[PDB]
């Protein structure tokens, strides 16, 4: 069974994915337009998913699917009877 | 392992910052403060009945290696003549390398004397001594 | 908390070294000074996720064979005592505290507060990244979570932050006894090709610099002093020699012990002389 | 500096708050307004001697 | 074997304590006292007929390594500006590590000057000099 | 930018040494003190474009044979750390900058300006030879070219000049972390004839002096300290001995790394307390 | 490789020049400047309300090995008697070896004292200390 | 202070102040060394300064001075 458990959210961020290729954004230009793409989900360019950031600049490009990303890390212990 | 309960500051855990700019190749700095304590002696006692604070004097010194760029003269922080009269006050901050939290800040710093040494066998060094209005250790945790 | 410097070197080196060799851009910056021929040959060999050859690291006098093509070798070296303190006292604490940790967390929406949760009890907080909690925020700690009030902070329900904190174990207040130790440790790269050794040593110097920013280094292992020996043939009884440039690393650290106090005074009674 | 110039009479030092979020920072602080002199009430008592 | 008749004090048998709190990583301390003795010279004698006590001046210095926590500024014992005026007197005690008995205590200590040194190749150090009203060696066996 | 002193010595020595031996006038100045017999015999052998014999240079422990008639031999030597800085910080830069270059260019006639073009982006300008651009000239940089206004400078449409400039890579501002290293390197000349060795050592001393004016030496490798050993038989197990006078060169340089900053503040909002 | 962003000055990258002539076998030079800062203390404050500049004093020293020719006495820059009264002011320039750009120049230099040492086991040395009107760091890039 | 304690006066209240007697005493035994009888005030001086301690001075004229009760 479970003796002790806790869930903590390490990160909440927004990630950018191309609609045509499906490759995620790796690097961008001076005005955050893409210069490189990568298949990696996690290495993809990401930014905090907070309202203030949105007002501080999704905005820039059209071949753009702004996706939200969340990370869950869970600490748990078990006592497995015999 | 790293138990923070016993840690101390060293040259590798400190930054010297002016106007946000980290001064480069800075070697040492010393700070002095004098409260001018004086005792009160009555007729019927050799012992000082009490002490009182009278005068606050404080100076800070900085030692640096003269970089070819961004030296204290080029930065405009120091001065070499009547240009000094147009130089306003500055604040010199000592900030933690790890957290970027402040350790001690000097407010209203003003320059007192300027020293530079040109030597043949060693790297060029320059020293500045400032006089400040007040010190502060606020903005902590 | 006796510090095993040798273990710390291995713990830091193994992950960081793999990361550095993983990408090519960093290596070019590291090997900017070297000539084209040596730079690319090393890159062709070890650099990149698709590198067939690999570097290894280990301690001295192993009973097996090491990859003498390229290897990092460590040996403990000398140690000395440099500075003491009165009564050998270092510090006093009201709480039994372990290591200092850095953790990342996202704010959670409670009724009166926004709270971050951490993997272990908070004990002593040190910093939350780029937040200067005012008194009206009423920052406080509770178990494994830290809380600050909600009002005039309502845009931050999704705030994503890093937290620096300490591991709490017990409420048993105690003193610290110990002193400072000046320790030296030796590190050397090995190869049967001198060019590889020089590149290998230069890579090492960079990660030593990066270690100056580490939490353990900043808090526990301070005052680096590096010293390099001359390139020498480590071995001559073989089909070809082994060449390596030894390096010496110096550290300053504390050998500390915890002394617990049970004489907690709680009562205080005044009685006048009978006379 | 303002207090040293008498521009402000008093303020709370610990009340300041600073928050940074990417390219933006939030600053919050409080300062006590100056108070002017408005009312005076007087009474007189006449007495002998 | 341990014959107490010849034992002496050292750095490992002493503690420096303020308000019950043992100050950590304290390095050295020096104490000075001046009774201001002066002689009396008559006309018919080059020799001083007698000596007399006139004035009691005493200072104590403390050298410390600046811990990241509980430094003299953070503890509130020292001061960096006008906050000093609200700092009351303190008593600095030197107490035996073995027995926790007192060796010497300074009463009514007041701060005189404050020094801190930031250096690149060495651990940070700070020095404080206090002026005290009276010293005492009471509470012995 | 870890500095490989050994590579720098080879890069500087090989071209400059060939140039010195190419002409006879410079050699006479170098060997002014030596007697006639040794001076001319060396000149007859190596000096001049038509010299049948030639000098060579290489590193130690090569698997092939070197020209033991005359050869320069180098070995890395010791290294030490001498001076640090607070936070190990050296400098701060707003632009990612590479090496410092010297280039020659001729002015070009634009409409409003005269411009020089350079092989790479200019980044930071340091100096154009013997020009003190006034404010009315309005000196400015653009890409790989530097421009100054035309009026009251019209005689200089054909101006031929040298330019000192830096290689720009990125706009990513960052800090420098590192320290100073005091390094020693060994150099020795080899021959089976002692007279050749003495002449060879003296030639070396001159080019070391000339290296004091080099861009790399002035900017990166400073504070020469030279030390000469006694002439000794390097080898005795052969038909004849090998004689060589070792020399030791000391340098002061920085082991630097680039740390990039992404926390650029652009917005700044003030909100008053609700109370 | 050579990244100029971190370079510093040393004895091998500096020249000491007078009237265009590079002085030979010059060993060291030191420069001092004093702005004479003083604080203003009110009755109702121990703290200095502000600092003010009052007086500019500056001196520069030069150490040299006496060459058999072109010594400071032979050059006419120094003096040994009433000849001094006919010596006009000079400007002492510190110029970069690499670019020949100026690093710092002292204007209106005047001689203060002259020292020469004759010794048996060491090369002859002489020292001069000048007092200057103003310093300048103009003519930069 | 003298003004607070009434031993000295600033305004017209001086006319309401009587004579005062001063004694200089041996600290050990509170024996008398010398006494001043009929002291009345002549001059009263006061100073304030930035960093000095406030100094109060006063001058007394008396009728007689006696040194008795010692023996």
């Amino acid at each position: 069974s479970i003796e002790k458990k806790e869930e903590v959210i390490a990160h909440n961020e927004v990630v950018f994915r191309s609609l045509t290729q499906g490759l995620y954004v790796k690097e961008v230009d001076i005005y955050s337009d893409v210069v490189s793409y990568t298949k990696d989900v996690d290495e993809a360019l990401a930014m905090p998913n907070t309202i203030n950031f949105k007002n501080s600049r999704l905005i820039m490009n059209l071949d753009l699917e702004p996706l939200n990303k969340i990370q869950k890390v869970i600490y748990e212990t078990h006592l497995e009877g015999l | 392992a790293s138990e923070a309960k016993q840690t101390v500051h060293t040259g590798n855990t400190v930054l010297l910052m002016i106007k946000g700019k980290p001064v480069g190749r800075a070697q040492s700095a010393s700070g002095q403060r004098e409260y001018g304590t004086t005792g009160v002696y009555e007729i019927g006692s050799i012992m000082p009945q009490e002490h009182v604070y009278l005068r606050y004097e404080g100076t800070i010194t900085v030692e640096r290696l003269r970089m070819k760029k961004e030296n204290f003269a080029d930065l405009g922080y120091a001065s070499l003549g009547e240009e000094i009269l147009k130089k306003d006050i500055i604040d010199i901050l000592v900030v933690d390398n790890l957290t970027k939290q402040v350790i001690i800040s000097y407010h209203g710093c003003s320059a007192n004397n300027y020293n530079e040494t040109w030597q043949t066998n060693e790297i060029v060094t320059e020293e500045i001594e400032f006089s400040y209005l007040t010190a502060s250790d606020k903005a902590r945790t | 908390a006796i510090t095993s410097v040798d273990s710390y070197l291995l713990s830091e080196i193994k992950p960081r070294l793999n990361t550095v060799l993983e990408n090519c851009y960093i290596i070019d910056e590291v090997l900017k000074d070297f000539d084209y021929q040596t730079r690319e040959s090393f890159k062709e060999a070890f650099c990149g996720k698709n590198a067939q050859h690999e570097v290894t690291v280990g301690f001295n006098f192993p009973k097996f064979k090491n990859n003498y093509e390229a290897h990092y070798l460590i040996q403990l070296g000398q140690g000395q005592e440099t500075k003491n303190s009165l009564g050998s006292i270092q510090s006093s604490y009201f709480e039994a505290t372990g290591d200092t940790l850095v953790e990342s967390s996202t704010a959670i929406r409670e009724d009166d507060k926004l709270v971050f949760t951490v993997s272990k009890p908070i004990g002593e907080l040190i910093k939350v990244e780029d937040i200067e909690f005012a008194k009206y925020d009423n920052l406080q700690v509770e178990g494994n979570k830290v809380s600050f009030k909600y009002q005039t902070n309502e845009d931050y329900e999704n705030y994503n932050a890093n937290i620096i904190f300490t591991e709490k174990k017990n409420d048993s207040k105690g003193l610290v006894k110990g002193f400072t130790v000046e320790e030296q440790v030796t590190v050397v790269g090995l190869s049967f090709n001198v060019d590889v050794a020089r590149c290998l040593d230069a890579v090492l110097k960079m990660i030593l610099i990066s270690m100056r920013d580490s939490i353990e280094e900043q808090q526990t292992f301070q005052l680096q002093n590096l010293s390099f020996g001359d390139i020498a043939p480590i071995i001559e009884d073989g089909d070809s020699m082994i060449f390596g440039r030894p390096t010496i690393i110096k550290y300053t650290s504390s050998l500390d012990l915890d002394y617990t106090i049970t004489q907690d005074i709680n009562k205080l009674t005044f009685k006048e002389r009978k006379d | 500096r303002k207090k040293r110039d008498n521009e402000i009479q008093d303020f709370p030092a610990e009340d300041v708050q600073v928050i940074v979020e990417g390219n933006e920072a939030r600053i919050s602080m409080t300062v006590y307004p100056i108070r002017s002199f408005k009312k005076i009430s007087v009474s007189l008592v006449y007495k002998q001697q």
